[PDB]
């Protein structure tokens, strides 16, 4: 077998690391949602 | 205060610290929200100023940008 | 502290007191420097240079951030509101 | 190749993961150092 929470990532980052993206760290402020962070809305 | 600043710091070409300066303003209306002390028609003037700021923040970074050459790359077709 | 070829990578520490009570048990804490360690598994000298992914270098994502909050932790930073946010 | 600067933590704590430690995410409070995160110094 039953699959984790923490290796869920380890499955979702280094899949998206072979197709080409640069995968980089989380927010640094209070994001009130997924889209508002800096590294996607600007 | 938050809202201030941040139209302070967007006026001298400051992009990013302008807009960090806005995740922090549009938090403390979602925190006041929860608690219930907004009322019916400050809803408006609230979203009002944060799309306003939002969007004069916005244009700045490709201003920004434009004059850098685009060192990642460019689009054509 | 470690050692690895003249360059201090890391700190590795027992704790024995916190806040001001004695720790029991003690607690080991390793703590790694990832822009110290990279720069020597790759022969760079400038952080600048760093790869970061294929493709994509260090000093490309965080450059601006390190010459721009420069100014502001440095120069132009309100002085007074942040002596009434200290109290 | 040579490492680079994402392999090295997608490692880091994958390794750190197979011996038994949780992995947790950082905060979202400025900080100077780690030994002052709120789940390492309380």
């Amino acid at each position: 077998s039953v699959l984790t929470f923490q290796q869920a990532i380890q499955r979702l980052q280094d899949y998206w690391a072979s197709v080409g993206c640069a995968v980089m760290q989380c927010s640094n402020t209070e994001v009130g949602a997924g889209t508002m962070n800096p590294l996607t809305f600007l | 205060d938050f809202e201030e600043e941040a139209r302070s710091l967007l006026s001298l070409w400051l992009p990013i610290p302008a807009y960090d300066h806005v995740l922090k303003a549009s938090h403390a209306f979602n925190i006041l929200d929860s608690r219930g002390f907004v009322g019916v028609t400050e809803r408006a003037r609230y979203f009002g100023r944060m799309r306003s700021l939002a969007r004069q923040c916005a244009q700045l970074w490709v201003k920004t940008r434009e004059n850098l050459g685009y060192p990642l790359g460019t689009y054509q077709e | 502290e470690v050692w690895m070829d003249g360059m201090e990578i890391t700190q590795f520490t027992y704790f024995q007191q916190s806040g001001s009570l004695p720790l029991l048990p003690v607690s080991v804490e390793i703590t790694y420097g990832l822009e110290r360690i990279l720069m020597s598994l790759q022969g760079v000298d400038h952080f600048k240079n760093i790869q970061y992914t294929k493709g994509i270098t260090y000093g490309e994502l965080f450059l601006e951030n390190e010459k721009e909050m420069s100014a502001y932790y440095l120069e132009h930073a309100n002085v007074d509101n942040i002596q009434k946010h200290f109290d």
